[PDB]
RNA sequence: GGGGGCCUGACUGCGAGGCCUGCAAGCCGAGCAGGGGCGAAAGCCGGGCCUAGUGAACCGGUGGUCCCGUGUGGAAGGGCC
RNA sequence: CCUGGUGUUGGCUCUUGGUCGCGCCUGCGUAGGAUAGGUGGGAGCCUGUGAACCCCCGCCUCCGGGUGGGGGGGAGGCGCC
RNA sequence: CGGGGGGAACCUGGGGAACUGAAACAUCUCAGUACCCAGAGGAGAGGAAAGAGAAAUCGACUCCCUGAGUAGCGGCGAGCG
RNA sequence: GCCGAGGUAGCUCAGUUGGUAGAGCAUGCGACUGAAAAUCGCAGUGUCGGCGGUUCGAUUCCGCUCCUCGGCACCA
C-alpha cells in the first residue's frame, strides 16, 4: 500500500514519506479523509517534482547570497556618524548600516539578521559578524567616524 | 564488564564471534595455552542424535596419525601369543582367562577391552558379570574384541584415539599434539572429522554434526568448521 | 440482469460436489456428489463530487475506484 | 504307528503325460537342469499318511527388478517378478 | 442452521502463552572433609581481595551449604596427593 | 439519429432433466441431448498462431474423407472415445 | 487404521537422574471401645496391562504386543 503522504509525518507531520497502511486500512480510513495518496506515477514524480525544485530553489538563494556575500565582503563600509570621539550624541543601530549601505551605497541587507546587542556609537570603525544567509555569514568593515 | 579469570590474557587471545576452521584453528589453539606444561588441547562437541534407541550411541575410533602413549587404559584378553603380540605391541594391562580370574578376585585395570578369539567367551563371560557396563567387557562393536589384540591395544599406544558419544550426544577426543605442527593439529583434525562423520548412526534426523568445538584442556574454547 | 459486476462480469455459474482421497496414498477415487451451486464477490462507494455511490465487485474494486479516483 | 541321529526340497527352472470340467477351476507325476541333504552306498526328499483348513477380478501396499518415461537427459508416475 | 480461515472489516491500547537466540542461574539416593547432572581435557591456579583469616551484603534452599560482591589487606591457600 | 416485432429449420450463448442401460443402483448413463430464455443472420460460428509438432518442420479459420474406433477415458465394468 | 488417554496387591490414587515404593479405604492381631461404630497402634499386604530392551541399575526411559475409552479417516 504506496502511501504517499502529504499532511503526514506519521500523524499529520505532512510530506514527509510514504508507508503501507494497508488496503482501505490506509485507503478509506486515513487517506480518503485527504491527508495524502497513493503512488502512482502521477504522484511518485509529482514528489519528486516539488523535490526536486526545492533543491533548485534552495542551491539558488545560496547562489544570489554569494553574489552579494561576495561584492558586500570585499567592499568596505563607510558611514558618517555624528557627535565627540566615542559614543555619538546618537547611535549607531545595525539597522542604521541597514539603510545606509543598502541606498546610500547601493546594496540593501535587512536590518533585523547581523550582529549587533546594543547600537554601537563608541564611534570610530568596527566590523563585525552578521550573519546574511543560513550558514554563510557576512562580516564586514564598517568604517564610521564623526562626520566631524 | 570485568569477570574470574586472569586467564582472561588467553580470554582476551580468543574472540568466539566466528567458528572459523581446523587449520586456522589448529594454530591458534597452539598460539593460546602452553600454560604450566606445554598444551594438550582437545575436541569436544555433540551430534543431533538422542539417546533412548542405541542406534546412535556410537564410538569407535581411527588412528589419526601421529605417536601416543597415555590415556584411558585396555586389557589384552587371551592366550599366551598374544600375551606377546599384542602386549609389546601396545598393551598396558596383560592377560585373559588368567587375569580375568584375578580381576574376579579384586585385581584389574582396563575400562578399555582387547579380547582375542581366543579367551573371546573366558573374558565376556567369566567377567561380563564382572566388568559390567562401566564400559569393560570386550563386546565384538567396539574396538573391544577380535583377532589382532596386538593391533588394537599396538595403536592404542602408537597413536590412538575414540569415539564416545557421553550422556546427551558429545564426544571428547584428541586431534594434533601440542604446539606441534599446527597443519598436523589440521591432519588429525580432519582425520577425525571423518572417523566421526562415518561413525554417524543412520537414524539422525537433520543437522546431525553439531556443536564442533576445538579447545584445550585447560586454555580457550571456540568451534571449527570440519569442513575447509 | 441486475447483480453483475461494473468492472467485468462475475454473476456465474457452477457445478460441485466430491468424494474421498486415500488416492496415491493407498486407493482410488470415492466419488458421488453431482451438485450445482452459485459463485460471487462484494459492494462499496464514494464520490462523484459531493454525491454518488461505487457499487461494483472487491478487487477491480479496488483497482478501478484507485482508477476513477485518478478522474 | 512307538524311539534315536543328523538335515532342509515344507528348493527355482520345468515338466511328457492323465483323473475329473460344459467355463474356469481343482487334483496326479516319472523324467531333464542347477542345487543341495539323508545314509557308505543300491535309492528317498520338490512338506506332512491321505480326501475338508477355500475366494476370480478388481482397486490399492510392499520387497525386488532394474523393461516404460511421452521433444531428451532425469523424475512423478511407472511394465514384470 | 451453528461452525475455524479469509476479503471488504479501520485507530489507539492493557496483556498473556509457546518457541528458539543468547547471558545468567540450577543440579541433594547412602560412605563420601564434602547437596559429584553427566561425559572431557586433566597437577595445578592466583595475586586487579596485594590475602581463603575475617566482616556484612546481593542470592539460592532438604538444618549443613553452593554463588556473586564491598570491604577489611600482608607468602598464603587450595587444586595436586 | 437508432430499437423494439415477428419468422418452418438451420446459428451462438445463457440455464439446463428423468427415464432406459450399466438385467438392481447410488459414481457412470442417455448429454451438454430434450427442454425454458436472450440474441445475431441470411447464416451466424470460428476466423492470421503465448498454435502445431519433434523432423530441424509445419505453417490462419471453416467444412468432407482418413486418421483408430487405435492413443486412450472408467463400480477400468456399460460404455464413452 | 491414526492420535490422545487407563489399566499395581479386595477398592482407588502416587515418581523427571530410574536407579530406595506405597499411600487413603476394606482384611488379621492389640489397647480404647464398660456395646457398638468410630478411635487410635501395629501387622499382613504388592509385576506399576506384556515382553524384551536403552538402561550399573529405570516399574515413571525405548520399541513392538494385550483388554478399555474418547474423536477423525478403512474396506471402493
Amino acid at each position: 500500500m504506496k502511501v504517499i503522504l502529504l499532511e503526514p509525518l506519521e500523524n499529520l507531520g505532512d510530506v514527509g514519506q510514504v508507508v503501507d497502511v494497508k488496503p482501505g486500512y490506509a485507503r478509506n480510513y486515513l487517506l480518503p479523509r485527504g491527508l495524502a495518496v497513493l503512488a502512482t506515477e502521477s504522484n511518485l514524480k509529482a514528489l519528486e517534482a516539488r523535490i526536486r525544485a526545492q533543491a533548485k530553489r534552495l542551491a539558488e538563494r545560496k547562489a544570489e547570497a554569494e553574489r552579494l556575500k561576495k561584492i558586500l565582503e570585499n567592499l568596505t563600509l563607510t558611514i558618517p556618524v555624528r557627535a565627540g570621539e566615542t559614543k555619538i550624541y546618537g547611535s549607531v543601530t545595525a539597522k542604521d548600516i541597514a539603510e545606509a549601505l543598502s541606498r546610500q551605497h547601493g546594496v540593501t541587507i535587512d536590518p533585523k539578521r547581523l550582529a549587533l546587542e546594543k547600537p554601537i556609537k563608541e564611534l570610530g570603525e568596527y566590523v563585525l559578524t552578521y550573519k546574511p544567509h543560513p550558514e554563510v555569514p557576512i562580516q564586514l568593515k564598517v568604517s564610521v567616524v564623526a562626520q566631524e | 564488564p570485568k569477570h574470574g579469570k586472569r586467564y582472561r590474557a588467553l580470554l582476551e587471545k580468543v574472540d568466539p564471534n566466528k567458528i572459523y576452521t581446523i587449520d586456522e584453528a589448529a594454530h591458534l589453539v597452539k598460539e593460546l595455552a602452553t600454560a604450566k606444561f606445554d598444551e594438550t588441547v582437545e575436541v569436544h562437541a555433540k551430534l543431533g542424535i538422542d539417546p533412548r534407541r542405541s542406534d546412535q550411541n556410537v564410538r569407535g575410533t581411527v588412528s589419526l596419525p601421529h605417536g601416543l602413549g597415555k590415556q584411558v587404559r585396555v586389557l589384552a584378553i587371551a592366550k599366551g601369543e598374544k600375551i606377546k603380540e599384542a602386549e609389546e605391541a601396545g598393551a598396558d594391562y596383560v592377560g585373559g582367562e588368567e587375569i580375568i580370574q584375578k580381576i574376579l578376585d579384586g585385581w584389574m585395570d582396563f575400562d578399555a577391552v582387547v579380547a582375542t578369539p581366543d579367551v573371546m567367551g573366558a573374558v565376556g563371560s567369566k567377567l561380563g558379570r564382572i566388568l559390567g557396563p562401566r564400559g569393560l567387557l570386550p563386546n565384538p562393536k567396539a574396538g573391544t574384541v577380535g583377532f589382532n589384540i596386538g593391533e588394537i591395544i599396538r595403536e592404542i599406544k602408537a597413536g590412538r584415539i575414540e569415539f564416545r558419544n557421553d550422556k546427551t550426544g558429545a564426544i571428547h577426543a584428541p586431534v594434533g599434539k601440542a604446539s606441534f605442527p599446527p597443519e598436523k593439529l589440521a591432519d588429525n583434525i580432519r582425520a577425525f572429522i571423518r572417523a566421526l562423520e562415518a561413525h554417524k548412526p543412520e537414524g539422525a534426523k537433520g543437522t546431525f554434526l553439531r556443536s564442533v568445538y576445538v579447545t584445550t584442556t585447560m586454555g580457550p574454547s571456540v568451534r571449527i568448521n570440519p569442513h575447509s | 440482469m441486475k447483480e453483475g459486476i461494473h468492472p467485468k462480469l462475475v454473476p456465474a455459474r457452477i457445478i460441485c460436489g466430491c468424494g474421498n482421497v486415500i488416492e496415491t496414498y493407498s486407493t482410488k477415487p470415492e466419488i458421488y456428489v453431482e451438485v450445482c451451486s452459485k459463485c460471487h464477490p462484494f459492494y462499496t462507494g464514494q464520490q462523484r463530487f459531493v454525491d454518488t455511490e461505487g457499487r461494483v465487485e472487491r478487487f477491480q474494486r479496488r483497482y478501478g475506484d484507485s482508477y476513477r479516483k485518478g478522474r
